[PDB]
C-alpha cells in the first residue's frame, strides 16, 4: 500500500530471476551394437595339475 | 556418475525429473526444466527467496534401488547380464584313444 | 523428487545381484510399517470404513489391507 | 575429498617469465571458476586472477594486472598461470582455489590447493 | 577497492575462553539484490593452508567445530569463539567477497596464553 | 533421510507458507500419473481385480481406485 | 563395500511439509502463534477535550 510507495492499495506483482549454474552433472550413454565384443573362455578338461 | 554405472532402461531414464541438457560437451550447457532444483519461498506475501535445494546424489542412489552396477571404471567393461549360444563339437577329437 | 520413482520391475533382471539389493528390499515395508506404529488412528478410522463399505468378509479384509497401504505410501 | 595440487614453482631470476600450473582432480573441473592467490612471507593473503566458468571471462589483480596471465586447460583437469615480467617482490607461495559449492557469490573460495614456492631473486 | 581494517592484531588468550576477533569495511558490503553481505574468514594454521571457517557474515561453513560463529551487519562484523582450545593458533584473515578485486586483512594472530 | 517419509499431515499447522508447499502439493499425483502412462496394463489387471471382488457399483469402484493408488506409489 | 552418498536432495523433498525457520545467531523462528489478553482499563485517549 502507502507504506511501500504505491499510492494504490491492492496487490502487486513480483519477479525473482535468478541465474542457475550447474555442478558435476550426470552423463547417460548409449552404446552402438557395433562396438559391443562379448567374450567366451572356454576350457578343456585336461586334468592338468 | 561420479566414478560409478548402472544399466537403466531408457525410458527410466527418460522419465526421472532432474534437470537434462544437450549433452554435446560444449561449454555453457542450458538446462531444460530448471525449477526441480530451484524452490521459491514466499513467506507473507511480503517478498520472494530463492533456495538451490542442495545435491541429489544421495536421492539419486536411491532411486537407483533396482539397477544393476558395472565397473565403468577403468574400460567401461559391463559385468552383468546373459548369452546364448551353441556348440558345434563335430570337429573335436579326444587326443586320447590311441 | 526423485527417490520416489526406483527403478524397480521395469524388466531386465539378470543372475547378478542388483544395486542395494539388500536394503531397498524392505524399505516400502518398513516405511508403512514406522507410519503405522506413529499413526494409530487411522487403524480405527480404517477398521470403521471397511466395515461399512464391505458387505463381506474378504471385501472388508481387501480395504482394510489396501487402506493401511496407502495412505503412508501417499505421504 | 578434491585435491588442488600446485606445480611449476621454482627459482628464476628477474625478468624471466615462469608459467605456473595448478592440476584439479576430485570434481568436474568444467564448471567451476578458479582462483590463483599469493601469499609472500609474513604478509597477509593477496588475491592474483581469477578465470570464470566460461573460459574468455579473466580478471586480474591491479597490482599484477598486465604481468600475468590466466589460462585453463580444463580437457586435462589443469590451470595454468603465465608470469610475465617478475619482479624480486613477485616471490609467495602461490595457491589454487576452487569456486564455493555453496553460496550466492559467482567467485568465492571454499578449497585451497596445498602451494607452492616461487623465489624471484638474483 | 575495499580496504578491510581487522581491530585486533595479536590475541592471546587461555584456553576454554573466548574471543572475539573485529574486521571492519570501508564500504557497507551488503549487495543490494538480495540483501546478503559477503564477509569471509579464513583461518591459515601455521605450517598449513588456508580453510574457509564462515562463508558469510554468520552461517559457518562446513566441516567447522561448533564453535566460530560470526555477527555484523553493515561495517562492523565480528567473529566469535566461545571456547578456545590448543589448535585455535593460526591466522585469521577475513575477506569481503562484494567487489571484484576482492582484498583480505591484514589478519590477526591467536596464541595460547 | 529418504524422501518416503515427507512432513505432509502431521503435526503443526501455522498460517506461514510451509517450506517446498507449491512444488510438492502435487508431486506423489505426477509420481502415479507417470507410472501409470509408462505402465498401462496393470489398469487392466486392476479392472479384473476389481470386477472379479466383492463387487457393487461403490465396491467396484473404490476397490479399483483404491488400488490403483496403492501400486505405483508403493512400488 | 560403497558408501551410498549425500543425503541432503534427499532430505529436502523429505521436510516437504516442514515449516522454515531463519537461523542465523539468534533462532528467530517467524511462524507460530499466540494468545492474549488485552487489559485496556488503564488506557485512554489523546484530546477528548
Ligand atoms: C552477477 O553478480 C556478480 C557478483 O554478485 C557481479 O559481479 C561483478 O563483476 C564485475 C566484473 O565482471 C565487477 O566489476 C568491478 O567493479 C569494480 C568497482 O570499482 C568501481 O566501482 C564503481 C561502482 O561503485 C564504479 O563506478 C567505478 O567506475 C569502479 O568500477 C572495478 O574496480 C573493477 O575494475 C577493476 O578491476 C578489474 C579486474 O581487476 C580491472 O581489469 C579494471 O581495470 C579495474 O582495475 C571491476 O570493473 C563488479 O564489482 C562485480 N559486482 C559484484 C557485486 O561483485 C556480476 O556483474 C553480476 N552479473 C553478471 C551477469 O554476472
Amino acid at each position: 500500500g502507502w507504506g511501500n510507495g504505491c499510492g494504490l492499495f491492492g496487490k502487486g506483482s513480483l519477479v525473482t530471476c535468478a541465474k542457475f549454474q550447474c555442478l558435476e552433472p550426470i552423463e547417460g550413454k548409449v552404446v552402438q551394437y557395433e562396438n559391443l565384443k562379448y567374450t567366451v573362455i572356454i576350457t578343456v578338461h585336461t586334468g592338468d595339475q | 556418475m561420479k566414478n560409478k554405472a548402472w544399466m537403466v532402461h531408457r525410458q527410466w531414464f527418460f522419465d526421472l525429473p532432474l534437470p537434462w541438457a544437450s549433452g554435446a560437451t560444449t561449454e555453457t550447457p542450458t538446462w531444460n526444466r530448471k525449477e526441480l532444483l530451484v524452490t521459491f519461498k514466499n513467506a507473507h506475501a511480503k517478498k520472494q527467496e530463492v533456495v538451490v535445494l542442495g545435491s541429489q546424489e544421495g536421492a539419486m542412489h536411491t532411486a537407483l534401488t533396482g539397477a544393476t552396477e558395472i565397473q565403468n571404471s577403468g574400460g567401461t567393461s559391463i559385468f552383468a547380464g546373459h548369452l546364448k549360444c551353441r556348440l558345434k563339437m563335430d570337429k573335436l577329437e579326444l587326443k586320447g584313444m590311441s | 523428487s526423485v527417490a520416489l520413482a526406483p527403478h524397480v520391475g521395469m524388466g531386465l533382471d539378470t543372475r547378478t545381484q542388483t544395486w542395494m539389493s539388500a536394503e531397498g528390499a524392505w524399505r516400502q515395508v518398513e516405511k508403512v510399517e514406522t507410519w503405522a506404529l506413529r499413526h494409530p488412528g487411522f487403524t480405527i478410522l480404517a477398521l470403521f470404513l471397511a466395515h461399512y463399505i464391505g458387505t463381506s468378509l474378504t471385501q472388508k479384509v481387501v480395504i482394510f489391507i489396501l487402506l493401511m497401504l496407502v495412505t503412508p505410501s501417499m505421504t | 575429498q578434491v585435491e588442488l595440487v600446485e606445480s611449476g614453482g621454482d627459482v628464476v631470476q628477474p625478468g624471466k617469465s615462469l608459467r605456473l600450473s595448478c592440476a584439479a582432480s576430485g570434481f568436474t573441473f568444467t564448471n567451476y571458476a578458479m582462483h590463483w592467490l599469493r601469499q609472500a612471507p609474513g604478509k597477509g593473503l593477496e588475491w592474483v586472477a581469477v578465470i570464470s566458468s566460461d573460459v574468455n571471462d579473466k580478471y586480474y589483480a591491479d597490482s599484477v594486472k598486465g604481468r600475468f596471465t590466466i589460462s585453463r586447460d580444463n580437457s586435462k583437469n589443469t590451470l595454468y598461470l603465465q608470469m610475465n615480467s617478475l619482479t624480486p617482490e613477485d616471490t609467495a607461495v602461490y595457491y589454487c582455489a576452487r569456486e564455493q559449492a555453496v553460496g550466492t557469490n559467482p567467485w568465492a573460495f571454499d578449497y585451497w590447493g596445498q602451494g607452492t614456492l616461487v623465489t624471484v631473486s638474483s | 577497492h575495499i580496504v578491510m581494517t581487522q581491530s585486533p592484531l595479536s590475541l592471546s588468550v587461555t584456553p576454554g575462553q573466548p574471543a572475539s576477533i573485529s574486521c571492519k569495511s570501508s564500504q557497507i558490503s551488503s549487495w543490494g539484490s538480495d540483501g546478503k553481505t559477503y564477509l569471509y574468514w579464513y583461518l591459515q594454521k601455521p605450517g598449513q593452508s588456508p580453510q574457509l571457517l564462515i562463508y558469510e557474515v554468520s552461517s559457518r561453513f562446513s566441516g567447522v567445530s561448533d564453535r566460530f560463529s560470526g555477527s555484523g551487519s553493515g561495517t562492523d562484523f565480528t567473529l566469535k569463539i566461545s571456547r578456545v582450545q590448543a589448535e585455535d593458533v593460526g591466522l585469521y584473515y577475513c575477506m569481503q567477497g562484494l567487489h571484484l578485486p576482492l582484498t583480505f586483512g591484514q589478519g590477526t594472530r591467536l596464541e595460547i596464553k
